[PDB]
């Protein structure tokens, strides 16, 4: 919006950063038996038959 | 696990550090 001044349009974006960097801490941390789900494509087989 | 952790930032606020320091009205 146009009536935003500089410093709120600084103030936004450093919050947005943030929230950014929020996401890509969780996509890096999180981690399930030794196994990083969401840092890298992939593929999980599960055997289901006998 | 180890490295897993989140930084939180202290900054001194003080006259000093606002350039608030010598602020006068007055002769």
């Amino acid at each position: 919006t146009g009536t935003n001044s500089e410093s709120d349009l600084s103030s936004i974006q450093d919050e947005i950063k943030s929230r950014l960097d929020e996401i890509d801490r969780v996509s890096g941390q999180t981690q399930f038996n030794g196994v990083n789900v969401l840092a890298k494509n992939g593929s999980m087989k599960i055997q289901v038959g006998a | 696990n180890d490295n897993q952790t989140i930084t939180i930032d202290l900054k001194q606020i003080d006259a000093k550090t606002l350039g608030l320091d010598g602020f006068s009205v007055k002769n």
